[PDB]
């Protein structure tokens, strides 16, 4: 999971 | 604020491919000369401009059976309904020719501009 | 010996989920309590265990309609449709615990794993 | 494209  | 799943959709592809090797709610079936392959409608719509056409048509949405032009060759079929469920493209100097025409008919952009640029540096 | 085109996966879930905007070749509604979803049955199968076994049953897979049990959360849900369809997961501190028993509910591991470490670290 |  990442901040897109 | 959203998070984000790096491989939800290379995942939802894969599950999409994997429903379509046992065919699993598949919707359609594309005949080129005498060969039959089955899809789903959506992910040819997804893939091709072709496609996205001919099933947003109001008459031809509901057709469990497509007929291509006679011209298209199975093998550069089969190597982009590949592409279209795996992102991979089996690309040869001896398939290339077909596989450039077919995605043109099919309006593939992305595969149309690699089969350019390969046939450019040969 | 193929070569791959790293965006393809992502262009087609973006496709899908304007299909699913424009309510076009949906074939299923998702009922949850009050609240109705349209979707694609192949996209649900491929994000979710429940609606995989679902959608497998040779009863079940032609079944238009499909009531979730009457403790899921419409919001949960919705935020976990727009989650299959984008790879994007509103979690926020108000709606995480609907999210998590919601994602149990339908199967979505990767989704049940980041509400566990997201709980855990407050 | 690239050499997957
Ligand atoms: O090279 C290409 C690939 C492609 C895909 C689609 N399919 C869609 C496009 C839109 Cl805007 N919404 C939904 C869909 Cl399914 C149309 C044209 C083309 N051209
Ligand atoms: O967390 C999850 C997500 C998920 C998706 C699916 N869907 C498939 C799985 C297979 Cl092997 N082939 C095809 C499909 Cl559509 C099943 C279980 C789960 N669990
Ligand atoms: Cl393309
Ligand atoms: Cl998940």
């Amino acid at each position: 999971w990442v901040i897109p | 604020s959203c998070i984000q799943f790096t491989r939800h959709a290379s995942d939802v592809l894969l599950n999409l491919n994997r429903l379509r090797s046992r065919d699993i709610l598949t919707d359609v079936v594309i005949v080129v000369s005498r060969e039959q392959f089955r899809a789903h409608k959506t992910v040819l719509m997804a893939c091709s401009g072709l496609f996205y056409s001919i099933f947003t048509d109001q008459l031809k949405c509901n057709l469990s059976v497509i007929n291509l032009d006679p011209e298209i060759n199975p093998e550069g079929f089969c190597i982009l309904l590949d592409f279209m469920y795996t992102s991979r493209l089996n690309l040869r100097e001896g398939n290339i020719m077909a596989v450039m025409a077919t995605a043109m008919y099919l309006q593939m952009e992305h595969v149309v501009d690699t089969c350019r640029k390969f046939i450019k540096a040969s």
